């Protein structure tokens, strides 16, 4: 024999958790993919001496491509 | 975990204990015989019977409720009601 | 005979050892009946409101409301400045302040004296 | 639903006030006993036994 | 717990409760069964010795002396059944007890997951709603004008009626809900 | 490695003893190391080689900003707000640089202690002395300036220290 | 909670100041509107201004 | 700063021209957009502050507070839309307008570059708050609470105005950069003592200091949910920000005038934690917890070391977020049962599981559980106080023990136990409430991940 | 009684008319769209984008620059026997003490 288990409504909590996970992963996954692609293909800059007579920009003074952007 | 109790099992166990009691003749013992009126016991004997049932079933019957259990059928009904036994 | 049990504030007297439980006057029985009647009336009201099928909400407890009001809002209007209240307030609201001020002032005076005398181990004490 | 006369009040001074306070707290007159009037702000709240 | 208390305990009730408590603590002291049986028979012999007493004042004095002796000689760590108030398994399942009013707030999908149970639940709710007026009328008919002097409740005096104030007693959560 | 300066971050030459087994039993550590090389090291090496090959196609550079020296609070006139601002900014940058110097020395000390291990008390005396000197100088320079520290306050503290030193020297020579 | 927070910290700043303001307000506004009274007050004020202030 | 100020002044016409059923949606969406825009101020410099113009500037201390305000506005909107369903459209728009005005004044306060403008704006923050409290509070005590709050703050602040105008007359400028670069030592005299008293007492009343705090329980308990959220998260931080800004010119007199305030703050922190141990009201418990945390911040500011300022800033941000979350949880439970008694509703762990999880996380962050920014700030303050003296460790340890005790006492009383039998109107938690709790808690953990963003200029 | 006052209305439940209600509004469509805009904008936009923006904020605090400058100064000073940390922030030649 199986007896009915009286429990409070968990549908609303499950729905909230599902919606929150979806909306975090709605932009989270594309951001992670973009970050991975940028790191793999457009790597970080290599430190080098400033060529004489050349005035770089601040984004050329920063290293990571996303920080430079 | 443990097998569920049944009305028949509760009745059999309480009758078992009462027949192992030495102040009750098992032949003139039935599920409707009263401890005082038609069995000839007294208050101390009833207290001992309630303690024996507590030992048998592993749970305590409060003193306010134990004083009113004057019949094996009453004990069966009380134990089944407390343990949620319906079949 | 057996050693007596001395009740305390945080270990009260058991009911079975209370001498008042073995000296029962007929007035005491009437008082007990009145107390039971009061409890029964309150229980009946609560059970009616609790088993009402159409009720949807919280059963208000006037006793709880009185307790929360007396603990919070009814303290000041019943406060009178007496010698006991004045002494207790002065002590508990001033004494700790001056005690800690004295302690910290003495500690810092000793520290400054050591610093000026230049015999305090301040090496590696970079973060402050 | 609580009325204004069913709230804790000042220290009861007369047997009429003590009877009214005892009735208010759903307590017997003989069992009702307020905290002493030390000016500590207890009011007519009963001093129930210090048990847990 | 199922019986409404009286205004006081009679002398017989006091002495019976003392007898049971003393036997329990003696069993705590006498761990072994034969030793417990021996000393419990001696205890019942003492109670039988004092069983017949014409002087109720002397009986009360003997009860007081026995209570003092018990308090001196009680086991500091007596045996308590696991489900009993002092037991190790007391109130373990109180967090698993969920009520039917919580049940009726479910989503329609959750309700549809169990079609047959909720039909019987609706039958129970109809039974509850069709009897409340009779229950309250019966309660107010039998009570004295002054008010209830005890917590006892009456049965159903009629064939088509239910005992008043029954819903939560009948629908209380099971002892092992989950 | 060429990522960091070996002179800025010193490291003694490692001396790994040659294995000299004395039993015919196999070496489980050797077998597990071989398995680790065959299952983890080679795949991660291939992945990193591909990643570096991708990096080399789009190589670009970033530079280290250079700041020229400006007159400090000693040269600044009284209530000359522009020079005071320039000197304060330069002092703050130098303060940050000194903090990083202390951090470098502390990292060297920690690494040497961990490396020497059981004989760190004797073998790390050289790094403890450098840290002692650096910490003493840093504390003397920026010990108790306060939450609202400034180049003026540090200059006043240095003036007080110099006056105390001059008084002590004059008393000694007297 | 009771003695300090709810009684004495209330008595020192907010209650004593409010009581003083209430008492002074009652004292100032407790005037019967008698021109004889406040014109005699005017005379006293005029004499005080003439003598005290130099 | 106009790229953040003007969008709020455009939020006002949006609120007053939106349709009756779209006011909350529009306000929430555009408040979130303004918060995203204001996230740009976190890119601070390592040498000097961000001087946008002659009127507004941003610093490593001003940026996190501005971001907190801009992030807190939509949460207040959600709670208000929860508890203001039956109000008329005009009154809903008025409430949203009050919230918008409060946010605008707070932004201009944190970005003001001059002391007198800062004073004007941080005094202007009283009017919307007073209107909100005394108009949309539920109980009869909202009027008395508003009176207490207003008069405490103003009695503190008027001598501050006199001191500011006197400082302007004496020195020539109240610009913060000028008073920092041209600061001169404050000689030990009665006049300087009373100037110090005026400034510090104004900000201590705003903090609030122990012995000057009654208005805080009065206002926080009796204000609506949005008012309670803004009172604890941001309005309490005006005192700390002002004290950090004003103590530039008060040295070296602060080394000697800080003893009474330090003793008051420490002992009152202990006393308010003990009060939290024996509170019969949940909102009062949270208010006194706020008092204890701000007393700790006062201690840090008064001891005035670079390690204390960082801890003070971190504790301010963490306490703001935690207090907002706790007030929201208490408001949800109040909306369930229409009463603030803590022991009235129990068993909420078995009645509402995810809300119990939110309660647990909020209580864990309330006590200093590492590596949370609450713990980071508290530990920095404790270490700075230990450097100051070696019995401050005794006081801080007692405070931490009582803090854990009362936090877990609140959690156990509200959640654990068995549910009240007669309370049968506790509906399942709403998606809006759960989203509000998530938006309260996730930024706290992200700031734990990146701690240097809230450690102030001294980092 | 002393007034013509409305009785206190019973509390209204949003789940009664709309079983799948997010608690934002009475109208189901407006409620759903309020939930959608709140979740999308707040969580996705603010949380994810602002958090990654803060993570990838450029090093304007000059932590890396300060580390590189310290490395260069340590290299230069230790390569020439000079102390790693100077004993004076300013020049005593440029400081004129009173007599
Ligand atoms: C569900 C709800 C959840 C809610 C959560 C709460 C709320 C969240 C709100 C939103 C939060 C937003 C956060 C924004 C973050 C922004 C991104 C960021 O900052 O990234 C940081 C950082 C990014 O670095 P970067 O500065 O951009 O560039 C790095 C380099 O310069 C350049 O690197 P590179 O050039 O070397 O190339 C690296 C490249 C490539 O690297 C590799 O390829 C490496 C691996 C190679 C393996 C190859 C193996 C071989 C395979 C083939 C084998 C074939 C042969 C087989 C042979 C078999 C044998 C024969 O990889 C990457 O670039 C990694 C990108 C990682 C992106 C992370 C995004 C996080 C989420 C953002 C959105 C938030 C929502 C959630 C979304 C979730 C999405 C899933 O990434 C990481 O840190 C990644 C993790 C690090 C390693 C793992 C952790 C190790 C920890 C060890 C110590 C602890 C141990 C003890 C544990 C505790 C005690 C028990
Ligand atoms: C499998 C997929 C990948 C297939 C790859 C196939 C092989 C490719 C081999 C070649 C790869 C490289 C080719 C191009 C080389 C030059 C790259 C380049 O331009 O580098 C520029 C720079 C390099 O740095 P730089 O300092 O040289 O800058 C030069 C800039 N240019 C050339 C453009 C003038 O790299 C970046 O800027 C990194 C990429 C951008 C990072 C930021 C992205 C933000 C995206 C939007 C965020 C969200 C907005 C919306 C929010 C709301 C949403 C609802
Ligand atoms: C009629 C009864 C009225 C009772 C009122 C009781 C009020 C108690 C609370 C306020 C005072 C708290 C004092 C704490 C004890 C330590 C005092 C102390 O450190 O003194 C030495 C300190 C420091 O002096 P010192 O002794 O360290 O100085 C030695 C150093 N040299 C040598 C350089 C001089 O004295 C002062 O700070 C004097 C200025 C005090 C200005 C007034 C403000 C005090 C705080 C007000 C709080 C208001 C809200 C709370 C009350 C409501
Ligand atoms: C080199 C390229 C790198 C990458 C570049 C990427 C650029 C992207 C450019 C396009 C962006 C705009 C279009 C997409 C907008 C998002 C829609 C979406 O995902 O919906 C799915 C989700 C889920 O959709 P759903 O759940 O309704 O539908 C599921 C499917 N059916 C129909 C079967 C149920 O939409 C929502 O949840 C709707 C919420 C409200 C959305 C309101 C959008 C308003 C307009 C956009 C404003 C953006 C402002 C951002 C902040 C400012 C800038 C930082
Ligand atoms: C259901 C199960 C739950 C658990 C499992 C969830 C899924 C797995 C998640 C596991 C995460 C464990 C922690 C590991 C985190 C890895 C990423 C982290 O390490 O990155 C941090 C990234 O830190 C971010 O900065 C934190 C974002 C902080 C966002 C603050 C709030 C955002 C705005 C919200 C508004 C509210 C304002 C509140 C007041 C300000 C470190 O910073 P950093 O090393 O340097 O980044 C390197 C990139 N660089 C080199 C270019 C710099
Ligand atoms: C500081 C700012 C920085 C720059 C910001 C740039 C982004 C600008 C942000 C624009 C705000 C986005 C819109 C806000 C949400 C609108 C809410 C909404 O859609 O209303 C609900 C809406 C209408 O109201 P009802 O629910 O029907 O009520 C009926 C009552 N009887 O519901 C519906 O039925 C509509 C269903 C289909 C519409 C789908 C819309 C999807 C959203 C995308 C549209 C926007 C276009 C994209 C433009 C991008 C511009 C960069
Ligand atoms: C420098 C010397 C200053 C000289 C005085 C200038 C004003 C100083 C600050 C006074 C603030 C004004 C408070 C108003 C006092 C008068 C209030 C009054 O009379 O009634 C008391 C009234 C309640 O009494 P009931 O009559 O029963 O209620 C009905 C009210 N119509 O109390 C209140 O409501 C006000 C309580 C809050 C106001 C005070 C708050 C704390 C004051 C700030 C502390 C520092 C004070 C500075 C000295
Ligand atoms: C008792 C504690 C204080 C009671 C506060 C009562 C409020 C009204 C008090 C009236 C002012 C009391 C004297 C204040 C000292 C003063 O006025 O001058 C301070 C000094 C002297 O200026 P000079 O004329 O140039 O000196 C001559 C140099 N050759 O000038 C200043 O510093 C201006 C600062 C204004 C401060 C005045 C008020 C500050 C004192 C209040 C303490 C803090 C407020 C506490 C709030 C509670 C309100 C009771
Ligand atoms: P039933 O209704 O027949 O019960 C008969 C009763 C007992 C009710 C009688 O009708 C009755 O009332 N008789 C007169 C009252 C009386 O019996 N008084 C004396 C009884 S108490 C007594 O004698 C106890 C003495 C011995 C037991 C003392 C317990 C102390 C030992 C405990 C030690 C703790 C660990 C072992």
């Amino acid at each position: 024999k199986r007896l009915f288990i009286i429990k409070p409504s968990g549908f609303y909590d499950r729905r909230f958790l599902k919606l929150m996970r979806f909306y975090i992963l709605l932009t989270g996954i594309p951001v992670a993919i973009g970050i991975t692609l940028v790191n793999v293909f457009i790597g970080e800059a290599e430190l080098a001496d400033i060529p004489e007579g050349y005035v770089p920009e601040h984004w050329e003074y920063f290293k990571h491509p996303i920080s430079r952007w | 975990d443990a097998p569920p109790l049944t009305l028949e099992a509760i009745k059999d166990r309480v009758l078992y204990v009462l027949k192992l009691y030495d102040k009750i003749d098992p032949e003139k013992l039935s599920v409707n015989s009263h401890f005082m009126k038609d069995l000839g016991l007294d208050s101390l004997d009833q207290v001992e019977i309630i303690m024996a049932m507590e030992d048998e079933f592993g749970f305590e019957i409060p003193d306010i409720d134990a004083e009113k259990l004057m019949c094996p059928q009453e004990i069966v009904d009380y134990i089944a009601d407390k343990k949620d036994v319906y079949e | 005979s057996f050693p007596k049990y001395k009740p305390s504030r945080l270990a009260t007297l058991p009911a079975t050892l209370d001498p008042a439980e073995y000296d029962i006057s007929p007035e005491t029985r009437k008082a007990q009946a009145e107390r039971l009647a009061i409890r029964s009336r309150l229980k009946r009201e609560y059970l009616l409101q609790y088993n009402d099928p159409n009720r949807l909400g919280v059963i208000e407890d006037p006793a709880l409301i009185r307790w929360t009001y007396a603990r919070s809002a009814n303290i000041y209007p019943n406060f009178r400045p007496t010698p006991k209240t004045s002494l207790l307030g002065a002590l508990f609201g001033i004494g700790p302040l001056f005690f800690w001020y004295y302690v910290f002032k003495t500690d810092r005076d000793k520290k400054e004296k050591l610093i000026q005398e230049g015999k305090l181990d301040q090496t590696f004490n970079i973060s402050y | 639903h609580v009325t204004k006369d069913m709230f804790p009040g000042p220290y009861p001074k007369t047997p009429e006030e003590r009877a009214a306070a005892a009735k208010k707290y759903n307590m017997r007159v003989e069992d009702y006993e307020p905290y002493p009037d030390d000016g500590m702000g207890y009011g007519d709240y009963p001093k129930l036994p210090d048990r847990s | 717990a199922f019986s409404a208390p009286a205004a006081y305990l009679t002398h017989q009730q006091k002495v019976l409760r003392l007898y049971k408590r003393a036997l329990r603590h003696l069993e705590s002291w006498c761990v072994h069964r034969d030793k417990y049986r021996y000393f419990a028979c001696l205890m019942r012999a003492r109670f039988d010795e004092h069983k017949n007493e014409k002087d109720m004042v002397k009986a009360t004095q003997l009860l007081r002396q026995a209570e003092e002796e018990f308090w001196y000689g009680q086991h500091p760590q007596p045996y308590i059944f696991p489900e009993s108030p002092g037991g190790t398994s007391y109130e373990r399942y109180e967090c698993y007890k969920v009520p039917e009013w919580c049940l009726d707030d479910w989503h329609p999908s959750e309700k549809a997951m169990y079609p047959d149970y909720f039909a019987k639940r609706e039958q129970w709710k109809r039974l509850r709603r069709e009897s409340w007026e009779r229950e309250v009328k019966q309660l107010q008919e039998e009570t004295p004008p002054g008010g209830p002097r005890t917590e006892a409740l009456p049965p159903a005096r009629k064939e088509g009626d239910l005992p008043p104030l029954w819903w939560h007693i009948v629908t209380r959560p099971r002892e092992r809900p989950m | 490695p060429d990522s960091w300066d070996k002179d800025v971050y010193p490291e003694p030459p490692r001396r790994t003893p040659a294995p000299a087994p004395q039993t015919s039993l196999p070496n489980p550590v050797t077998y597990l190391t071989k398995i680790f090389d065959l299952l983890v090291d080679r795949p991660v090496t291939l992945a990193r080689e591909f990643i570096e090959q991708q990096h080399a196609k789009n190589r670009y550079y970033y530079y280290h900003r250079e700041f020229r020296r400006v007159p400090d609070i000693t040269e600044c006139e009284e209530k000359d707000i522009l020079c005071m601002f320039e000197a304060e900014m330069q002092w703050r940058r130098d303060y940050k640089v000194d903090q990083e110097i202390v951090n470098i020395i502390q990292e060297r000390l920690k690494a040497c202690q961990q490396r020497e291990g059981e004989s760190y008390r004797q073998n790390c005396a050289k790094e403890l002395e450098q840290f002692t000197q650096v910490s003493k100088a840093f504390q003397d320079r920026y010990s108790d300036l306060g939450a609202h520290y400034s180049a003026r306050k540090c200059l006043a503290k240095q003036k007080q220290r110099m006056l105390a030193e001059r008084k002590a020297a004059k008393e000694a020579a007297a | 909670s009771s003695l300090l927070d709810l009684i004495w910290l209330e008595t020192i700043l907010p209650k004593t100041t409010s009581f003083i303001q209430m008492k002074m307000s009652i004292m100032v506004s407790n005037q019967k509107g008698l021109i004889k009274l406040y014109f005699l007050s005017f005379l006293i004020t005029i004499m005080i201004s003439m003598t005290l202030f130099n | 700063m106009l790229k953040i100020i003007i969008p709020t002044t455009m939020l006002l016409p949006m609120t007053w021209m939106s349709k009756h059923n779209m006011i909350w949606i529009n306000a929430t969406v555009h408040s979130l957009l303004i918060s995203l825009i204001s996230l740009s101020l976190l890119n601070q410099l390592g040498e000097n502050s961000l001087n946008f113009s002659l009127t507004f500037f941003s610093d490593s201390l001003s940026a996190p507070l501005l971001v907190l305000t801009t992030w807190l506005l939509p949460l207040m909107l959600m709670a208000s839309q929860s508890h203001l369903s039956k109000e008329t459209t005009t009154r809903k728009k008025l409430y949203i307008t009050m919230l918008i005005l409060l946010q605008l004044f707070l932004i201009m306060t944190f970005t003001a570059t001059e002391l007198i403008l800062f004073y004007i704006l941080f005094e202007a923050t009283l009017v919307p708050t007073l209107i909100i409290i005394t108009r949309w509070g539920n109980q009869t005590e909202r009027l008395n609470a508003g009176l207490y709050f207003l008069f405490y703050t103003l009695a503190g602040s008027l001598p501050l105005l006199v001191a500011l105008v006197y400082i302007q007359n004496t020195t020539g400028s109240l610009n913060f950069l000028i008073i920092h670069y041209w600061s001169h030592p404050l000689s030990n005299s009665w006049s300087n003592i009373f100037m110090w008293l005026a400034c510090i007492m104004a900000f201590m009343v705003k903090m609030p200091l122990y012995g000057l705090h009654l208005w805080l329980p009065k206002a926080h308990v009796e204000a609506p949910i949005a008012g309670s959220m803004v009172l604890a998260a941001v309005l309490l931080k005006l005192g700390g920000y002002g004290m950090m800004r004003i103590t530039t010119i008060l040295n070296p007199l602060t080394n000697y005038m800080a003893y009474p305030f330090l003793m008051l703050s420490m002992w009152g922190m202990i006393m308010t934690s003990s009060i939290c141990l024996r509170q019969t009201d949940l909102k009062s418990l949270i208010a006194y917890s706020s008092v204890s945390h701000m007393a700790l911040v006062i201690v840090a500011i008064m001891i005035q070391t670079p390690w204390s300022f960082m801890g003070a800033t971190a504790l301010m941000i963490a306490h703001g977020l935690t207090s907002s979350m706790l007030f929201c949880l208490a408001n949800t439970n109040y909306e369930r049962v229409h009463s603030r008694t803590m022991i009235l509703a129990r068993g909420l762990q078995t009645l509402l599981p995810l809300m119990a999880t939110w309660w647990l996380v909020a209580s864990l962050t309330n006590l200093a559980l590492p590596p949370s920014i609450n713990l980071i700030g508290e530990l920095f303050i404790i270490t700075a106080s230990f450097s100051w003296s070696n019995i401050t460790i005794i006081l801080m340890g007692m405070n931490m023990m009582i803090t854990a005790l009362y936090s877990l006492y609140m959690l156990i009383t509200t959640q654990r136990g068995k549910y009240t039998h007669h309370i049968n109107n506790i509906k399942p938690s709403f998606t809006r409430e759960n989203a509000l709790m998530a938006l309260h808690i996730l930024p706290l953990l992200l700031l734990t991940l990146n701690p240097k963003m809230i450690l102030g200029p001294l980092y | 009684i002393r007034l013509q006052e409305d009785p206190d209305p019973e509390d209204e439940n949003l789940y009664e008319k709309n079983p799948d209600s997010h608690g934002y509004d009475k109208d189901p469509i407006v409620d759903l769209w309020n939930m959608r805009v709140v979740f999308f904008f707040g969580f996705s936009i603010v949380l994810v984008l602002g958090s990654t923006f803060v993570a990838y904020l450029p090093d304007y605090r000059m932590q890396e620059w300060a580390r590189r400058e310290a490395e260069r100064l340590v290299k230069y000073r230790e390569a020439n026997g000079l102390p790693l940390m100077e004993s004076n922030c300013f020049d005593p030649n440029k400081i004129q003490l009173p007599e």
